RNA sequence: GUUCUUUGUAAAGUGCCUUCGAAGAGUCGAGUUGUUUGGGAAUGCAGCUCUAAGUGGGUGGUAAAUUCCAUCUAAAGCUAA
RNA sequence: GUUUGACCUCAAAUCAGGUAGGAGUACCCGCUGAACUUAAGCAUAUCAAUAAGCGGAGGAAAAGAAACCAACCGGGAUUGCCUUAGUAACGGCGAGUGAAGCGGCAAAAGCUCAAAUUUGAAAUCUGGUACCUUCGGUGCCCGAGUUGUAAUUUGGAGAGGG
């Protein structure tokens, strides 16, 4: 019942007959910078954090870089990484020893698998792999097992938010009334 | 280091040897012309933290332009259409003088690229401005990796296109959920979202 | 400390801890020896401003109450204003 | 009406599972046996939460057998009805 | 002096028997704004001249009051281009000395001491005391004769 | 790949203790006018007047006062896809 | 010494060497700025932060490594797409207008100054000139420069002493 079409909308018109071109050139550029980087993969190793917005809490994601404490308790400095192939974000800090921990074996694994050249020469052939992202996937931790045992206490859940809710509803009058004691 | 008292004296402008300094100078300025020459800066601390550094090819314009509202130049004040318009001694020039000053400085030195600007003093009539410029064919400039960046071509007359502080400012780059509809450009995101995407298989 | 469900006063699920590093962006505009000592002798040197000097007048006369309001009207904030009738305050305790 | 500025609707993300279903969450291979197997001392814990709910509702009846619900929100109806078939609620967050 | 300086360093220690001490400990005036004023605050400065003539007067308005402040002895001469001259440059702005021969630390007392009682001891009152209340000779001749 | 030069005992990275840790002013911000915005006791900008601070300052979409908390560090700058 | 010079400021040269203008302007950065129309007639409003007009660039431009989003178990430069959403909100609460965080994706890249005494050595730089292996190098000579050119340091840190 509402259609915004009394500007002159009509100059100002995009039609996507460039989607099949675009991802045509899309992949050559893919393959070309490949080729310009040809041993290393074309993606930086990312590291896994938890998304905020509670929406979306329950979900693990990647993100942009390691932290500079995990790269320390990894064992190898920030410049040094950024050369080897690892993302380092300053401005991301560390509240989860979970979050830490995945990480930390994230740097681990990756140090494991990959193979450094030496500047000066040899460069022996490697066969490129072009996903770190997915050589090293992101998992969802387990939260519990599939089955176990029932242990019920008789306090019942719903009583409890209520009794939540009212405590927080309720606050502010009873440290007003303990203060005018 | 003296540039840290130069700046906590320079910040206290209402005390009776600053006001003194700026009876002396803006006199001095107004007696000399609305663009001239400065052989050093009057403020090297402000100078300095701009950009200016004391060598060859760096170059100081002092600037002086009319204060007060813009008028609209029609003829015997009338716009000739509806009335909602406004009073027409009531508008503002969304560009600041600042960077009115920086533009005619740097059409008057077109060689040059116009770093920066500060105030320096003010009457009722006038503001008075600093301009840093740079010489971008001198080769202490070319060379020197730390402004070899102004020469390139992309840096020509950055203060009329509002790339300086002032003309950000001005136009209102900045992040945050203030600054929504001017972060990008304004006229950008108005093409933007103001524009039918129409794809191939009809979403 | 976090409790462990979806509502009430400390709402959240229970991760360990981490304090991880006191950052030097936090301790911004600390004041250091140097910008004491400079700050000192600036006053030293430059003195009061107009409204300043009116301030330690109406503090000596009408009380800190029309100080505040005052100095309110001729910054922008009250917020600022306490701390300008404060920092007066030392300076007539200090001179006199 | 009233009014609210910035409203962003993530603080009100709260869909809803009625009790009838409650074992789609478990797959096919595990529900039958899950179903025969009425053990107490070893029930199927059913994350709600993982499967994009937030509160549970008891719109209908499930059988007798125990069950661990973990779930955010929850209706007075549905916990009776899970601790008469003598499943718990775990709150989670 | 510098090139002979070096070429005799080169000479002395890349081939020869020692670090520095081919070129002995120099003695000499500093002369930067920014060096002099770092000086003060360490207290290592025993004397500092002051340009009565300087453009930006906010360069060196606080220098009397640091020197005061933190006990130097100093002075305002009449001349930055004076310094200039013995410093091998066209201005300066400031001179200080901070260490002396022993043949030169007598006179350098005796010159603070002179430095003292005819400069400060005289005019510590001036930081009242504002000046400028001149007239032109025709004003003062109205004046005069207003007067009587 | 093949030589030319080993530049250098010259620069850089790293562990623990100790003293420090400078960080942009007619600027931030506030009042009013005009304009603009979805921005609503006022989103951004500009003009006039007022004009700061340093355990400080900005923001936290209902205007103030009081007590806390959270998150960034402005008023200078460069940069490919 | 009523002399001889140094500095500062302001000028002049068909002085040595370079530089700007104008065109094009599909896209880009700003400035300035209508009415027809639609609303009953119409001042708010809409058409529209459009057209015309002005200045300024490039192969892309602009923006950009937080004085950000958030209120989460917290994310983490910018740009663009799908979606958020014709929603929150604005409005003679009428005609009508109208975003943003989150999430998936494309592409991925980080950094630099000022503010610090080299003070046992302005260690820095343009130009002129002679050679050279000439998108430049070495030497030499005028000069810039201490009213601060180099190294070192940029908040993620970092410095000094040990």
């Amino acid at each position: 019942l509402k259609n915004h079409f009394r500007k002159h909308w009509q100059e100002r018109v995009k039609v996507h007959f460039d989607q099949a071109g675009k991802k045509v050139s899309r992949r050559n550029a893919r393959a070309t910078r490949a080729a310009k980087i040809a041993p290393r993969p074309l993606d930086l190793l990312r590291p896994v954090v938890r998304a905020p917005t509670v929406k979306y809490n329950r979900k693990v994601r990647a993100g942009r870089g390691f932290t500079l404490a995990e790269v320390k308790a990894a064992g190898l400095t920030a410049a040094y990484a950024r050369t080897i192939g690892i993302a380092v974000d300053h401005r991301r800090q560390n509240r989860n020893q979970e979050i830490f921990d995945a990480n930390v074996q994230r740097l681990k694994e990756y140090q494991s698998k990959i193979i450094v050249f030496p500047r000066n020469g040899k460069a022996p052939e490697a066969e490129q792999v072009l996903s770190a992202a997915a050589t090293f996937p992101i998992a969802q931790p387990a939260t519990d097992v599939e089955a176990r045992a029932v242990q019920d206490n008789g306090e019942s859940a719903f009583r409890t938010l209520r009794l939540a809710r009212s405590e927080k509803k309720f606050r502010g009058i009873r440290e007003k009334r303990a203060r005018e004691k | 280091g003296a540039y840290k008292y130069l700046e906590e004296l320079q910040r206290k402008k209402q005390s009776d040897v600053l006001r003194f300094l700026q009876r002396v100078r803006v006199w001095e300025y107004r007696q000399k012309n609305v663009i001239h020459r400065a052989a050093r800066p009057t403020r090297p601390d402000k100078a300095r933290r701009l950009g200016y550094k004391a060598k060859q090819g760096f170059v100081i314009y002092r600037v002086r332009v009319r204060r007060g509202n813009r008028k609209r130049p029609v003829p015997k004040g009338a716009t000739y259409g509806k009335p909602t318009n406004q009073g027409v001694n009531e508008l503002k020039y969304q560009r600041s003088l600042r960077a009115t000053a920086e533009e005619r400085v740097g059409r008057r030195a077109a060689n040059l690229r116009v770093l920066n600007s500060y105030w320096v003093n003010q009457d009722s009539t006038y503001k008075y401005f600093e301009v840093i410029l740079v010489d971008p064919q001198h080769k202490a400039i070319r060379r020197d990796a730390r402004y070899n960046w102004i020469c390139d071509p992309v840096h020509k007359h950055r203060e009329a296109r509002g790339l300086t502080a002032t003309g950000k400012k001005s136009r209102g780059i900045n992040k945050g959920h203030k600054f929504n509809n001017t972060k990008a450009g304004r006229r950008k995101t108005w093409k933007r979202q103001n524009t039918l995407s129409l794809w191939r298989y009809r979403k | 400390v976090k409790t462990g469900i979806a509502i009430g006063l400390n709402k959240g699920k229970k991760v360990t801890s981490m304090t991880p590093a006191p950052k030097i962006s936090y301790k911004k505009g600390a004041a250091s020896n140097r910008t004491k000592f400079v700050r000192s002798l600036v006053r030293e040197i430059a003195g009061l401003s107009p409204y300043e000097r009116r301030l330690i007048d109406l503090i000596r006369n009408s009380g800190e109450k029309r100080a505040r309001k005052v100095a309110k009207k001729r910054l922008g904030s009250f917020t600022r204003a306490k701390a300008k009738v404060e920092e007066m305050n030392n300076i007539i305790a200090a001179s006199r | 009406g009233m009014r609210y500025f910035h409203k962003q609707q993530a603080h009100f993300w709260k869909p809803v599972l009625n009790l009838d279903k409650l074992w789609t969450l478990i797959p096919e291979d595990k529900r039958d046996q899950y179903l025969k197997s009425a053990s107490k001392e070893t029930a199927p814990v059913i994350d709600t939460l993982a499967a994009g709910y937030g509160k549970i509702l008891g719109k209908g009846r499930i059988p007798n057998v125990p069950v661990i619900v973990k779930a955010r929100f929850v209706s007075k109806l549905a916990e009776e009805k899970i601790r008469a078939a003598g499943g718990v609620v775990e709150l989670i967050a | 002096e510098k090139k002979e300086r070096l070429t005799k360093e080169a000479a002395a220690v890349a081939e020869g028997k020692s670090k520095q001490d081919a070129s002995p400990k120099p003695y000499a005036v500093k002369y930067g704004l920014n060096h002099v004023v770092a000086l003060i605050e360490n207290k290592k400065a025993k004397l500092v001249l002051i340009a009565n003539d300087v453009d930006p007067i906010e360069l060196v308005v606080f220098l009397p009051a640091l020197c005061k402040k933190m006990g130097v002895p100093y002075a305002i001469v009449k001349g930055k281009a004076r310094l200039g001259t013995l410093v091998n440059q066209k201005t300066s702005a400031v001179a200080a000395l901070t260490e002396v021969r022993a043949e030169d630390e007598a006179a350098l007392a005796k010159l603070v001491s002179t430095i003292d009682a005819n400069f400060a001891d005289k005019y510590d009152e001036v930081k009242k005391h504002w000046g400028g209340g001149i007239l032109g000779n025709k004003a003062q001749a109205k004046m005069d004769k207003r007067a009587k």
